[PDB]
RNA sequence: CCCCGAAAGCUAUUUAGGUAGCGCCUCGGACGAAUACCAUAGGGGGUAGAGCACUGUUUCGGCACCGAUGCAAACUCCGAAUACCUAUGAGUACUAUCCGGGAGACAGACUGCGGGUGCUAACGUCCGUAGUCAAGAGGAAAACAAUCCAGACCGCCAGCUAAGGCCCCAAAAUCAUAGUUAAGUGGGAAACGAUGUGGGAAGGCAUAGACAGCUAUAGUCGAGUCGGCCUGCGCGGAAGAUGUAACGGG
């Protein structure tokens, strides 16, 4: 008899909107374990790191900063 | 009998073995080798018979260089059971040879005694050989 | 001077994975020689040749003349491709000197 | 201007985007020749199933 | 007469030979070495 | 029913003498096979026997290629238990020339009643000479 | 008689060969380009490969460190092709979506590719993905659901082709031009063994005379000879029970 066989349900993670789409206000962007991606301007973060838009616009993906984060924000 | 002294798993995937040997080809140790030209499978027991037979020809006047280590285990199920209940016991430890590894290299002999060496040293091997000298590139 | 490469233009036609592979079935070396003020240029060797001046240890230390058509290059082997199993040689360097 | 597209193999056991293609340019059974506009959007169907058309250009 | 997949010369004295397509050694010296391939 | 078919009473079979001296076997039997059938008519019915009667003469200077004399086998079963009988090229064709030439053109001819009847027009004989002269067989040189 | 046409999946179940909601089929109504294929543009990745910068593991030196050298599903300094999401656009196509009436089905199979398990066993077992069967006839495979070619509305004693073939059974070349094989290899198999034969790139010795034989290095004679590397096709290794029976036959 084998002592494994356990695994846990899937969370369904990852990225929900990609860079050009246009987003509402509320709308989820990346669902998220860990601050993999940084919340950028009109994005507002979660309390378990989710990232949403917070204003209309259109999304945007990039690398800035001096630590190298990646950053997604909305354009109006 | 060489294996690992502590392992981080007990039990590995089978895996696929493809692909050459772009990595350990060339000549490093000593001056001549012996090199694998297909692909297959090397136990410690077959590591272990060939070496003593390169040591016992060139009577230890020289230096052997194994650059083959056995690091992948094998199970087994125990025998007379039935397929399921989970994986079988580790029986023992392979490494994954691919056509242009080199196995055992010698320094310090004759071209002709560790020719005649590793032609002895080729009759214990699951696989194709050939000899290799130094080169300067 | 005293190695003489003979070699053929190997053009942007000729370049490539399946061209290289067309190549050395027809027993011919991809190389590219580069250098100081000059772009980099792509040449054709005989694997035949090739063989005789890598059998000589001399080869690795002289300058040899590459020569295409009647354009001329002084160069030092720089770094050669083998194939893993077979030791044939597959495709050169030549830095220009 | 316009080039002639022959189908000259079956497409039943095709892949699906393969038959999307066909149908795509108009091409219906074994033998069927059509006549389209020679443009990139029409050139990237014809390449996608170029081993069974027949393209006279 | 040995009968074996492998057949090699073993002493100066012996010689490789074909009789109807099968190969034989046969030894001056010693009548031990006589080999058949088989 | 434009295309007519051949009508048994209306073929004319036609006698024909042929010297087996230096042939190849097979390229022989495939020849008298084609004209046993009538293949070579253009009144050609396949379930009409059309075809003409063969003499073949010196049956026993047949030759085969490569090693075949000694090596091809011929093989019967008595259907007893055990009674499988084997020999060769050499033997048979000293001993039943005709035979080999029966089983070779039997081998090409159609397997039932129409080919049974097509086989019978081969007349197979060892020596230099034919008891069909009353026929008047024309030589033939296939 | 005519038209369309599945599924053998997910989730739950004293449930597992039952059933229910969803997925897939059909019919009616509403609504038309909102849909798809392809091109161009924007986007995230951590797989194949690779690497040793972390975590482990490995060999040889020098003094845990330094220099060389390997490995990894649960390692990553890196990192594709594809796939996926969005916007714009040409051409082609009865597409997409919404609201209702009726279902069936929830035992799958083989094959290719990526894998777990198993012995890199099984016409084994469990997933992902595509094709076929299931529910699909015809032709090629000797015969052979699942392979190859191809999707049968009906009739014709008309023609062109696909896969596969053209000496006879049996339709079509005893066709043409160059080679190779001698094993009936073709028409079953390994490590390994051998002066079998074809081709190729080098090397050694030699008509101030080479190799073998032969007489006591010299000498008779009178040209090639020797030993390896790469490669095409062959040979041995090769023993079973009803009867040739491992080209379908000749
Ligand atoms: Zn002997």
């Amino acid at each position: 008899s084998t002592k494994n066989g356990r695994d846990s349900n899937p969370k369904m993670l990852g990225v929900k909107v990609y860079g050009g789409q246009t987003v509402t206000a509320g709308n989820i962007i990346v669902r998220q374990r860990g601050t993999e991606f940084h919340a950028g301007a009109n994005v507002g973060m979660g309390r378990d790191h989710t990232l949403f838009a917070t204003a209309d616009g259109v999304v945007k993906f990039e690398v800035k900063g001096q630590f190298g984060r990646r950053y997604v924000k909305v354009e109006t | 009998m060489l294996q690992p002294k502590r392992t981080k798993f007990r039990k590995v995937h089978k895996g696929r073995n493809t692909g050459l040997a772009h990595r350990g080809s060339t000549v490093s140790f000593g001056s001549i080798a012996i090199k694998a030209t297909e692909r297959g499978r090397m136990t410690a027991r077959q590591i272990e018979a060939a070496r003593r037979t390169i040591s016992r020809r060139i009577k230890r006047g020289g230096k052997i260089f194994i650059r083959v280590f056995p690091d992948k285990p094998i199970t087994e199920k125990p025998l007379e059971v039935r397929m399921g209940n989970g994986k079988g016991n580790v029986e023992y430890w392979v490494c994954e040879i691919k056509p242009g590894k080199i196995l055992y290299e010698i320094e310090g002999v004759n071209e002709d005694l560790a020719r005649e060496a590793f032609a002895l040293a080729a009759a214990k091997l699951p696989f194709k050989t050939t000899i290799v000298t130094r080169t300067v590139m | 001077a005293n190695f003489v490469l003979n070699a053929q233009a190997r053009a942007e036609d000729k370049q490539g994975k399946g061209a290289s592979r067309r190549l050395r079935r027809e027993s011919l070396v991809p190389a590219i020689i580069y250098g100081g003020n000059a772009e980099p240029v792509a040449v054709t060797l005989e694997l035949r040749e090739l063989v005789k001046a890598l059998e000589s240890n001399v080869f690795f230390e002289e300058v040899v003349e590459i020569k295409v058509g009647d354009k001329v290059e002084n160069v030092k082997i720089q770094a050669l491709q083998r194939h893993p199993a077979k030791n044939t040689p597959m495709h050169a360097d030549f830095k220009r000197a | 201007k316009t080039i002639k597209v022959t189908q000259t193999k079956s497409s039943s056991h095709r892949l699906k985007n393969h038959k999307l293609c066909l149908q795509g340019l108009g091409l219906r059974r074994i033998g069927h020749t059509v006549e389209v506009q020679d443009t990139p959007s029409n050139r990237g169907m014809i390449n996608k199933v170029y081993y069974m058309v027949s393209v006279e250009e | 007469m040995k009968v074996q997949a492998s057949v090699k010369k073993i002493c100066g004295s012996c010689k490789v030979i074909r009789r109807n397509g099968v190969i034989r050694v046969i030894c001056s010296a010693e009548p031990r070495h006589k080999q058949r391939q088989g | 029913m434009k295309t007519l078919s051949a009508k048994p009473a209306e073929v004319q079979h036609d006698w024909f003498v042929v010297d087996a001296t230096g042939k190849t076997l097979g390229r022989l039997a495939t020849e008298i096979a084609r004209r046993l059938r009538g293949k070579h008519k253009t009144s050609y019915t396949p379930h009409v026997d059309t075809g003409d009667y063969i003499i073949v003469i010196n049956a026993e200077q047949v030759q085969v290629t490569g090693n075949k004399a000694l090596d091809k086998k011929y093989y019967r079963h008595t259907e007893f238990p055990g009674g499988l009988k084997e020999t060769n090229f050499e033997k048979l064709v000293a001993h039943k020339p005709e035979e080999i030439f029966e089983r070779a053109v039997k081998g090409m001819l159609p397997k039932g009643p129409l080919g049974y009847a097509m086989i019978k027009k081969m007349k197979v004989y060892a020596g230099s000479e034919h008891p069909h002269a009353a026929q008047q067989p024309q030589v033939l040189d296939i």
